[PDB]
């Protein structure tokens, strides 16, 4: 769990910054660095290069709605089982998803935030997140 | 084994990088120590507060070593001999905390580096400290 | 674990040793994944394997480790609780990274296979995989 | 990256396996599916039922790569470069995948060979299939 100062810290940045895009940038570099996780969304067409996956339509739609469902987490950073019961079964009984890759997603969206808010994503900021997607990833996983 | 492609990627990444190798080192370290409270137990000799003379200067000796395997990336396993025993038979590193370190490297280049840090260059990066990692616990 | 699962993992831990399989489990952890090694400072020689497999206090520590396993074996349907106090020695104190619990699970039910042969059946192995994911989960929790 | 005892240690305990290869590749197949059930999601057009003769060919399969692979130590990732293809780009079989098929083998081959399954040889073919897991998902 966060300490106050701690969730008053995720909560003041994720306010200010703009992050529209930065799902669909997660979810397209989590294609192009580990690329067995393509074998989970064949229907969202041409992720035959790098650029193709960057640019795919259904990879930037997709994305959204993910740091949406991050964005609900934040919001209920006490009960983040709860939260991910329903996407969990979904994740583990329906798209076979090993949870693994879970940890790999919160870990590619750090980077992606990293790259987008410079200095004022510092080491403190930073470990906030970190405990957030470990949070995320860990209520994912629980219904495996 | 890195791609002529990947090897590419990284020499251009660590160009970028030139003169703030030693400074993103250090940065590495504290950010690992931060999100990771773990592998504070591999350095219980250190003071670990931040701007600490020993983070700064144990993260010069860690850009040091991958400056050399930038330099060397057709021979990791030799370049690094000496640094594989160290880290695998002396100090005994958890394999998962070169992941860690990894990923702690990774947040830094792309905080720094945001215009260079595509996807392809993210990859690239990914495999060569996967690749440095692999021959410093080479031993297991 | 259902009831039948629970009694058939039940029946066949009856057959086990608890002088020896617990001391070969944590001898093949040091020497197989050897950073282990680095929270075992205090238990002399673990410098070759024949050195680890003989060593008095790996037998002794393997022991205890097994007589926790059992303990779990009675306690399945609350194993968070049953952990809570070799979680926090574990992972408070020695701040053992959770992947290696998982490890030394998996190499418990290889020690359980040599140890059992054709006794050690698929099914049955099935259901010790399930015990020992939640013996490592429930160490894992104050993480 | 075997070293000279592993290799050693690997080739004595495969000629201990000898003719039941491909037995052990069935057997470790259904540990594999019965313990990790999501595994079975790579092969919706198998009965994997006990007995079904499809886990008996592909077990045969799967021993029969592991002994090329066996007689190939020195140059793994040529003597599997259509396996590693086959693997990585076309069934974008998940990594962790490997590990679970890998521990099912070792449960297999301790069940089996009691007596030829020391610490040490143990150890030694945890490192041989790693490798053998390392050059099919080599693409990655
Ligand atoms: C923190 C991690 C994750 C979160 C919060 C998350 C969240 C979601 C959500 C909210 C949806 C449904 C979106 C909708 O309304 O249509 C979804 C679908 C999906 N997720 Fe995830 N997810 C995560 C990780 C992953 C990972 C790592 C994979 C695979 C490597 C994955 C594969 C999928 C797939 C295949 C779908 C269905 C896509 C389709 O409609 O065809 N997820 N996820
Ligand atoms: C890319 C990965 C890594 C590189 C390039 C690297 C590099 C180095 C170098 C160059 C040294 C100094 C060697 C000398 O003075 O002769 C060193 C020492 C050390 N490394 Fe690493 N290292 C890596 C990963 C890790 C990880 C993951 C840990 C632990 C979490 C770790 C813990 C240590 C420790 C404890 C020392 C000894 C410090 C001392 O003597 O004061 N290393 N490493
Ligand atoms: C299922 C996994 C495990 C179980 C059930 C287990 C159980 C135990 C038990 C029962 C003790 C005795 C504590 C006491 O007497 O108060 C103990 C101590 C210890 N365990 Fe574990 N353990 C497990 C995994 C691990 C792993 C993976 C490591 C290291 C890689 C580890 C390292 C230790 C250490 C260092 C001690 C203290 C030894 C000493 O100096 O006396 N344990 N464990
Ligand atoms: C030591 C590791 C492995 C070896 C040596 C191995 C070997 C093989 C071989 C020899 C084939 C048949 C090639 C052909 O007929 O063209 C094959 C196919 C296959 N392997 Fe593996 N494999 C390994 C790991 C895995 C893992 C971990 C998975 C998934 C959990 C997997 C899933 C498959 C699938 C789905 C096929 C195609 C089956 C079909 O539809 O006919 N393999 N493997």
């Amino acid at each position: 769990m966060l300490t106050a100062e701690e969730k008053a810290a995720v909560t003041a940045f994720w306010g200010k910054v703009k992050v529209d895009e930065v799902g669909g940038e997660a979810l397209g570099r989590l294609l192009v660095v580990y690329p067995w996780t393509q074998r989970f969304f064949e229907s969202f067409g041409d992720l035959s290069t790098a650029d193709a996956v960057m640019n795919n339509p259904k990879v930037k739609a997709h994305g959204k709605k993910v740091l949406d469902s991050f964005s609900n987490g934040m919001k209920h950073l006490d009960d983040l089982k709860g939260t991910f019961a329903a996407l969990s079964e979904l994740h583990c009984d329906k798209l076979h998803v090993d949870p693994e890759n879970f940890k790999l997603l919160g870990n590619v969206l750090v980077v992606v935030l990293a790259r987008n808010f410079g200095k004022e994503f510092t080491p403190v900021l930073q470990a906030d997140f970190q405990k957030v997607v470990a949070g995320v990833a860990n209520a994912l996983a629980h219904r495996y | 084994v890195l791609s002529a492609a990947d090897k590419g990627n990284v020499k251009a990444a660590w160009g970028k990088v030139g003169g703030h190798a030693a400074e993103y080192g250090a940065e590495a370290l504290e950010r690992m120590f931060l999100s990771f409270p773990t592998t504070k137990t591999y350095f219980p000799h250190f003071d670990l507060s931040h701007g600490s003379a020993q983070v700064k200067g144990h993260g010069a000796k860690v850009a040091a070593a991958l400056t050399k395997a930038v330099e060397h990336l057709d021979d990791l396993p030799g370049a690094l001999s000496e640094l594989s025993d160290l880290h695998a038979h002396k100090l005994r590193v958890d394999p998962v905390n070169f992941k860690l370190l990894s990923h702690s490297l990774l947040v830094t280049l792309a905080s720094h580096l945001p215009s260079d840090f595509t996807p392809a260059v993210h990859a690239s990066l990914d495999k060569f400290l996967a690749n440095v990692s692999t021959v410093l616990t080479s031993k297991y």
